[PDB]
């Protein structure tokens, strides 16, 4: 059952990339 | 006229006032729901389903994100209806300038505008436009005013519709009505040769109601004004040579109404 919650985890790590370049 | 005549923007506008919401109302929940976990490292089957239905929303909601250049397609596909609109806007202000008592406010455009379609789609809609808003404006116009008013509109609408000669045709018409440029006009049906004869014949108002005929149908008489109307305070004018009060002596005893 949480799988989920690590792939959630892992997008949030994933699009964090593109969280920065779309912040600054 | 995106929220009223396709709708478009009207099922697009409560589709994005959901899915704002839905990223406002669903960024909080995930923090408190993050926030429980945290608290957390019955309640776990209810967090996965609504975990779940989180994911599943947001993946149909970024599938969603291609209907966006349709959206802007459909948004600008109806542009030229605004260009129309700022012709005619332009030449209702312009038309305050000729005289001192014939100005014109942004909400009587705009209330005119919504009445069109209060009670080819874009060409229907276009002829909707013009023929509402020479319906709604004849009347504060007197007859020169009006007839080149309706001259204005039937000229706008056959030439952003029509090709150039025909075009090229009512300028050298009218500048020959104008006794402005001598040069023989180049007809395109019985009606121009009518016309060309009765300029031959010095007739011009007959076939000047003709065209007018031709572009507009409907009347209007301050009757049908003051029947179909919203507000409660109206503003006659006239000349000092010419009297009024008879025809409303005449209404009121039509619509059966104590006139003081």
């Amino acid at each position: 059952s949480l799988t989920f919650e690590k792939e959630r985890w892992l997008n949030t790590t994933k699009q964090f990339s593109k969280t920065s370049q779309e912040l600054i | 006229t995106l929220t009223e005549e396709n709708a478009e923007m009207q099922r697009k506008r409560e589709d994005l006032i959901k899915l704002n919401t839905e990223y406002r109302l669903k960024l909080k929940n995930l923090e408190k729901r993050l926030l429980e976990e945290l608290n957390n490292s019955e309640l776990m089957v209810t967090l996965n389903n609504l975990k779940k239905e989180a994911m599943n929303i947001e993946k149909k909601l970024s599938e969603s994100e291609e209907f966006f250049p349709q959206f802007d397609n459909l948004v600008e596909e109806y542009s030229i209806i605004g260009k129309h609109s700022v012709k005619i806007f332009s030449m209702l202000e312009k038309f305050g300038q000729f005289h001192w008592f014939y100005g014109i406010s942004i909400g009587q455009f705009l209330s005119c505008f919504k009445r069109v379609f209060i009670k080819t789609r874009v060409d229907e809609i276009l002829w909707l436009l013009y023929q509402e808003v020479y319906c709604q404006f004849s009347t504060a116009l007197d007859k020169k005013f009006k007839m080149i008013m309706a001259m204005t509109m039937f000229c706008l609408y056959k030439f952003d519709i029509e090709s150039e000669q025909y075009k090229e045709a009512v300028l050298t018409m009218i500048g020959v009505l104008s006794e402005s440029s001598d040069g023989v006009p180049k007809l395109t049906n019985d009606d121009l040769r009518y016309l060309w004869d009765y300029v031959t014949t010095k007739s011009y108002i007959s076939a000047l109601n003709w065209f007018k005929n031709e572009f507009f149908v409907d009347e209007w008489n301050i009757a049908d004004v003051v029947a179909n109307s919203e507000n409660n305070y109206f503003t006659m004018a006239s000349e000092r040579d010419v009297d009024g009060t008879f025809k409303l002596i005449e209404l009121a005893k039509a619509s059966k109404e104590s006139l003081k």
